[PDB]
RNA sequence: ACUCUGGUUUCUCUUCAGAUCGCAUAAAUCUUUCGCCUUUUACUAAAGAUUUCCGUGGAGAGGAACAACUCUGAGUCUUAACCCAAUUUUUUGAGGCCUUGCUUUGGCAAGGCUA
């Protein structure tokens, strides 16, 4: 019980991740938490307008987190 | 140990596709299946409810976000 | 049932895997439970074990496996789905290996096997060596784990330390024999599986994690196995693997909770009834009806073991982990096996193991039919799919583009791939399994390639196929009647498609030899061959050893032939090879289609060769792998270089074939540095007659050899004889007998036995095996390959006393009568001309 | 739960005893067809005996063997007790008496 | 009826024991190498008898095996007998250093 | 404390709604704790139940096949008819 | 934890033998050869085929004796002190609007605004 999600290919690799509200992050994750929690180091989340704002590092939740896509070689 | 959470781990390594919960279908190879539905797949194609197609080259779907997924007819047997 | 052939066409959910034994009956053994895991209808017998992959009679007889039996199923995993592996139980005997090296292109994993009590063998060691040369992943399992723990009855540590120091020589071995980074093997690598392969007692680290997360807790069983494996000790006061040892009497952390669990069980079931008690039942979570605890000791234990330790699901992950599946390791086999590239691009998409593209199978194993009157050729299907009544042309071993009649279509009826029930019921099957064609057997005698009729015009069989035993057993075959002669040699052909190592060959004196590597090898093939290939009796001879000729000293004076056109004349002087360079170049170290530059520097480096000797044309006798190696030494000065260029092929031709056809015997002839010393030859074409050369470079060759010092060959077989200790003394009284030389003595580490490794000469090699285990009143065992050419004593053409016909004779006389009874047998001239 | 118990060594040395004591538990056989010397002939030879030994155990060894050969009943028979129908006879009766108050019995009725 | 007995592992073990006088100490079946009943049944199946097997009578006169004709191969000039083919070769193998093999018994190789 | 209501039900063919509104007509075969089931040759329609339709009882079906419906998406399920043979 | 589940000793009787009937081993007759040989009782010694003979198992039947003690599987098949939900349901932030296209209306699919 409490097994954590297979992020160890995808650590420290240039992702995309879809976030609740229809929001979407792109930048390189930096860890991984047992409950999914990630952080992404030099975040720039895409506005709906088409602009994208740096927010730098930050921490995501898989609780509203879609689902996430390396943008790189897996 | 689940019989749907068995199922769907044994139906990785063929081409399935899976309709998430925001309306976008994911279709490929199931790369690897996790024990609470979390599925990691390579060379996917994702349709989105607007009609908008792509490929993505890997990507990592949670099964908080899933709805259903229909796997191939082999597994039946 | 329909998941078996609808699981097929995954390509990645397929395990193509073979297996190797120090004995078969231990493989087999895990084979069966396999099978009965799989099977629940078959179910072996409390007398006798099932042995399912013994199919001969002959095998289950005897009890040694003789034909290797690839047949397997589906089987679950712990953490995955059921994956079709399929499995290809190997014989556990030295010769024998010459079949499981066939399973060496059937699989890219060789899923290794060695017992615990016995440990290391000659066998397993051969068989690691090969497939570390061979390419393949090895995943090593420790058999008759039940053998420490009952039959010696060791401590808990001390066994740990005895698998421990098991797994670390097998370490040692593959890292000598291979330098790749995978090397690494131990349970937290995941390449050991403790396998007792009796009373179904099968696990690894993650296997003994797992049971314990089902029993209470939820604790991830990856970490525990990662964390269990080894000697990194566990502290109770922390509760955790505290590397620093931190309790003064604690054991290891493998010894404290994964042998500690099954000794205890171990010492409950065989104990007494009431040590396995109902309660202690209880605390294992185990309530076995009144029926199983009315059965004697050792089917109470193998039920016990059975029900507790799953359904070898630690297996499975072990394989699934390492084994890949045909889609990734077809690569690596395209570029071992295939001798067209991989950058072809037919080879390129077979790397891709495409079904939908070109179809590729290459059919090495030969299976006799249950009538014996056909075959069918078993193989692995490379790229694309086999359907019944397709017809394909099936390239043999021997095809080349130069010529296309090598290959002729044939028709390919049912498949029967499935073999686990042995049913012909498979229609079609995909790329990367294993097919059993039938009906193109005809055109082929043994490890050829099927291909699409007309949908690929260059693709080219793969290479041949190569054993690391050499056939050096010869015996003579003749009918006890002649009336039915070509009856008999019927089943001469069906025992040359059957067995890939036995060798017939019909000798000019109009007798058919079949060569073998080992006695019971050749016993084997005469068993078969009356029984079931040809049911007329067969009379035979004595067994003869393949003999060698070598030279030790450089030829007195040159030798030439003229050619009969307008005289053109070859001289050349031959001298002994240098030492060490024999086995190098029969290793396949270097080969003549290197560069010139590589292969000059390979020779100034090891060899110290001048570099102009190194640039000259070199032949290295047939295939480029024979130790008579030709160097073309004509003087540049000489205006014969063109000719030399224009006459190289020919040249090369009479060496191969002088090589194949010695002066003496006309056998195989080794470490020979012919050197070509130069040529006058008319440059008209029409004086360059192609088969006026041959036949004098073969006479220049024999003179040669006659003028250099010659010396017979004798193949010195490797045996390690294992006996008791106090038997060791008396088993080299049999080696003093049998002109044997002891090479090395060492103990087994945790067993009272004893190994001894000796160099048997390969004439009083035969029934060797016989008096070491009558002398020894049936304790010593012994098991011999053939190890390497050495020098018999005496001159073979020095004019000597002859011998006795029924009496042995003197050590310096051996040379001389070997060397004219080999010559009459073969139906040459007995007598040694020197003029010719 | 004790590792070693007094009980272990005995169970595996029973592990790998002959044939009458590897059974935990099975069917009886009669007195007479139990043959103890049966194992030592067996043996490949009492090193250290005369030649007469020799002969002996050879010679037995040869009417073992023949006795092995041919072995194959075809006796599918009715059970037909005669022995029990001789007792179910009224011109038999039965009773209780010592061994050797038999042996007198049949050593008068055979003179 | 007293045709059934289910026991202990203790009274094995005393009884192992106490019989451990008549009962021999060799436990593998290799030590029967060549005494097994297969061996004798191939020896007796051939004129050869082991030196620890007992002689037989031929089961034919067999004369077609008894002195075969010199022949082109089967000729003593051109064989080389290292070492003498004693009847133990011949038992081991007896499809490989037997001319005519013909109804024979298959031996067990190693255990 | 019994169970029996889940078994009895399985392997037959049923028609759930989902949480999403969708009718999704299937052999259920396999259920789980959390309300998985397993839906083989499953159809899903988002227009109408077909019951007795006059005009049209199939409008927007979709046969899927072998398909999984979490229990966090699954609302309701109702028998539809018994399972075939094969 | 609940309901049904139901004997093993025995004595005989009648069948069938698979199963090394038996983890032992005899004998008789006939048949072919071997030593034969002097007529049968006989032999020697092996093969071949029967038969009797010691025994046994399976299966069935009928009485006695423990027949009332059940063995046992099956029959979903029986519970609270104090602590709990960021992925599978007794805590879940999934809430509102307009326009466009279709349908006879009802309803269906997309976008943004939002706090």
């Amino acid at each position: 019980k409490a097994h954590p999600p297979e992020l160890k290919k995808f650590m420290d690799k240039k992702l995309s991740l879809k976030l609740n509200g229809g929001r979407h992050v792109q930048g390189i994750l930096r860890g991984f938490d047992p409950f999914m929690n990630l952080v992404i180091d030099e975040c720039v989340e895409m506005a709906t307008s088409g602009q994208q704002n740096n927010i730098g590092m930050v921490v995501i939740r898989g609780n509203s987190i879609i689902m996430l896509e390396a943008l790189e070689r897996v | 140990i689940g019989v749907p959470i068995k199922v769907l781990h044994e139906a990785e390594g063929h081409i399935v596709t899976c309709e998430t919960n925001t309306g976008e279908v994911y279709r490929g190879k199931l790369i690897e299946a996790e024990d609470n539905m979390n599925c990691q797949m390579s060379n996917i194609t994702v349709t989105y409810r607007d009609g908008r197609v792509a490929q993505l080259e890997q990507v990592y779907i949670r099964g908080s976000k899933i709805r259903f997924l229909i796997l191939p007819d082999m597994l039946k047997n | 049932m329909d998941f078996l052939a609808d699981l097929m066409d995954n390509s990645e959910l397929i395990r193509n895997v073979t297996l190797c034994g120090h004995l078969h009956h231990g493989k087999t053994c895990f084979v069966d439970c396999l099978i009965e895991q799989t099977h629940p209808e078959i179910r072996k017998r409390y007398d006798q074990d099932l042995c399912y992959t013994d199919i001969l009679f002959t095998e289950q007889e005897r009890g040694v496996g003789i034909k290797s039996t690839p047949v397997t199923v589906v089987l679950p995993d712990t953490k995955g789905k059921s994956y079709l592996f399929n499995i290809m139980d190997t014989p556990g005997h030295v010769n024998f290996s010459d079949e499981v090296t066939a399973g060496l292109r059937i699989s890219d994993g060789v899923v290794l096997f060695i017992d615990a009590a016995e440990g290391v063998m000659l066998n397993t060691e051969r068989l690691i060596k090969h497939a570390v040369q061979e390419r393949l992943a090895v995943t090593v399992c420790i058999n008759k784990i039940d053998r420490l723990i009952l039959e010696l009855k060791l401590p808990p540590t001390d066994a740990y330390y005895k698998l421990r120091h098991i797994v670390d020589e097998v370490n040692g071995l593959i890292s000598m024999y291979s330098t790749d980074e995978n090397l690494i093997l131990s349970p937290l690598l995941g390449n050991v599986c403790f396998s007792s392969s009796q009373y179904s007692i099968c696990f690894t680290l993650g296997s003994f994690a797992k049971i314990y997360a089902d029993t209470f807790g939820d604790i991830n069983y990856q970490e525990f196995a990662k964390r269990l494996w080894g000697d990194i000790y566990f502290n109770p006061k922390t509760r955790k693997f505290t590397k620093k040892a931190p309790t003064s009497s604690s054991q290891r952390s493998f010894v404290e909770f994964i042998l500690e669990p099954l000794y205890k069980i171990l010492a409950q079931v065989v104990g007494d009834v009431d040590t396995s008690l109902p309660r202690t039942l209880d605390e294992l979570g185990i309530h076995l009806t009144k029926e199983e605890l009315k059965l004697n000791i050792r089917p109470l234990l193998r039920l016990v073991c059975k029900k507790f330790f799953g359904e070898f699901t630690g297996f499975v992950d072990m394989c699934v982990q390492h084994i890949p599946s045909p889609k990734v390791g077809a690569k690596p086999k395209i570029e071992h096996t295939y001798t067209g590239g991989v950058d072809s691009d037919l080879g390129e998409a077979m790397s891709d193991c495409d079904p939908d593209g070109p179809l590729m199978c290459h059919t090495t194993k030969m299976y006799s039919t249950d009538d014996g009157v056909q075959f069918h050729a078993f193989g692995r299907v490379l790229s694309g799919t086999i359907h019944a009544g397709q017809p394909v042309k099936v390239l043999g071993e021997n095809y080349t583009l130069e010529d296309e009649e090598d290959s002729q279509i044939c028709t390919v009826g049912r498949l029967w791939i499935s073999v686990a029930r042995y049913h012909i019921e498979v229609n079609r099957v995909p790329a990367g399994n294993w097919v059993l064609i039938e009906g193109v057997d005809q055109p082929i005698v043994k490890t050829a390639t099927i291909t699409e009729p007309r949908g690929n015009e260059e693709a080219q069989i793969f290479r041949p196929l190569k054993f690391n035993t050499t056939s050096v057993i010869k015996i003579a075959v003749e009918p006890v009647n002649p009336s039915e002669l070509p009856k008999m040699l019927d089943g001469l052909r069906k025992v040359n498609k059957s067995y890939p190592s036995l060798t017939t060959k019909v000798e000019e004196s109009g007798e058919h030899v079949i060569l073998g590597t080992g006695e019971l090898y050749l016993d084997c093939v005469m068993h078969d061959l009356r029984k079931m290939y040809s049911e007329i009796d067969i009379k035979v001879a004595d067994p003869v050893v393949t003999f060698c000729e070598t030279v030790v000293e450089t030829s007195s004076l040159k030798c030439f032939a003229e050619t009969p056109n307008k005289k053109n004349k070859i001289t050349m002087i031959a001298e002994p090879l240098e030492k060490g360079l024999a086995e190098d170049i029969e290793n396949e170290v270097v080969q003549i289609t290197w560069n010139r530059k590589k292969l000059g520097e390979f020779f100034q480096t090891k060899y110290d060769w001048d570099l102009l000797a190194a640039r000259s044309i070199w032949a290295f006798g047939p295939d480029a792998t024979g130790p008579n190696i030709l160097v073309d030494d004509t003087l540049p000065s000489e205006v014969d270089k063109a000719l030399l260029g224009s006459v190289k092929d020919s040249i090369v031709q009479g060496f191969q074939w002088g090589t194949r056809e010695g002066p003496l015997c006309d056998e195989l002839i080794r470490n020979v540095k012919f050197k070509i010393l130069d040529a006058v030859v008319a440059q008209e074409p029409l004086h360059r007659g192609g088969g006026q050369i041959i036949p004098t470079a073969r006479r220049v060759v024999y003179s040669a050899f006659l003028m250099a010092t010659p010396r017979l060959m004798e193949p010195y077989y490797f045996v390690e004889v294992q006996a008791p200790a106090d038997c060791v003394s008396a088993v080299y009284t049999v080696l003093a007998r049998r002109r044997g030389h002891v090479t090395q003595d060492a103990p087994i580490p945790g067993s009272p036995l004893y190994t001894i490794k000796a160099f048997i000469p390969a004439i009083d090699s035969f029934g060797f095996e016989t008096d070491l285990r009558t002398h020894t009143q049936g304790q010593a065992f012994s098991l011999s390959v053939f190890h390497h050419w050495q020098i018999v004593p005496g001159d073979p053409l020095d004019k000597s006393i002859v011998i006795r016909p029924l009496e042995p004779q003197p050590a310096p006389h051996l040379a001389r009568e070997f060397m004219i009874k080999t010559r009459r047998r073969k139906g040459l001239s007995e007598d040694v001309s020197i003029s010719k | 739960t004790p590792l070693y118990t007094d009980n272990t060594a005995n169970g595996i040395a029973l592990l790998w005893a002959p044939r009458p004591f590897n059974l935990r538990s099975g069917r009886t056989r009669r007195a007479l067809d139990i043959p103890l010397v049966k194992n030592w002939y067996r043996e490949h030879c009492p090193a250290g005996q005369p030649v007469k030994v020799r002969v002996s155990y050879q010679k037995l060894l040869k009417y073992y063997v023949l006795n092995a050969l041919k072995h194959r009943p075809p006796k599918a028979q009715k059970k037909r007790y005669l022995f029990r129908s001789f007792k179910a006879t009224k011109f038999f009766q039965s009773t209780k008496l010592d061994w050797v108050e038999v042996g007198l019995q049949v050593c008068r009725q055979g003179y | 009826t007293y045709q059934r007995w289910q026991f202990t592992l203790p009274m094995m073990s005393t009884l192992y024991r106490l019989a451990n006088q008549l009962l021999t100490d060799l436990v593998d079946d290799n030590y029967f190498y060549l005494f097994d009943l297969k061996a004798f049944f191939t020896s007796k199946a051939l004129n050869m008898a082991i030196p620890g097997g007992p002689k037989f009578e031929p089961l034919v006169r067999d004369i077609n095996l008894q002195d075969e004709d010199w022949n082109e191969f089967n000729d003593i000039n051109k064989i080389i007998i290292r070492q003498p083919i004693r009847t133990e070769y011949k038992i081991a193998f007896p499809y490989l250093y037997n001319n005519l093999p013909h109804h024979v018994h298959l031996t067990w190789y190693h255990t | 404390g019994k169970s029996s209501k889940m078994l009895q039900h399985i392997d037959y063919r049923m028609r759930c709604i989902l949480q999403d509104g969708r009718i999704f007509i299937g052999t259920f075969k396999a259920f789980d704790k959390h309300m998985n089931l397993i839906l083989c040759d499953c159809d899903e329609f988002r227009k109408i139940k077909p019951k007795n339709s006059k005009q049209a009882e199939r409008e927007e079906k979709r046969v899927l096949g072998l398909v999984l419906l979490r229990g966090e998406n699954l609302v309701s399920m109702t028998v539809e008819g018994p399972p075939p043979k094969d």
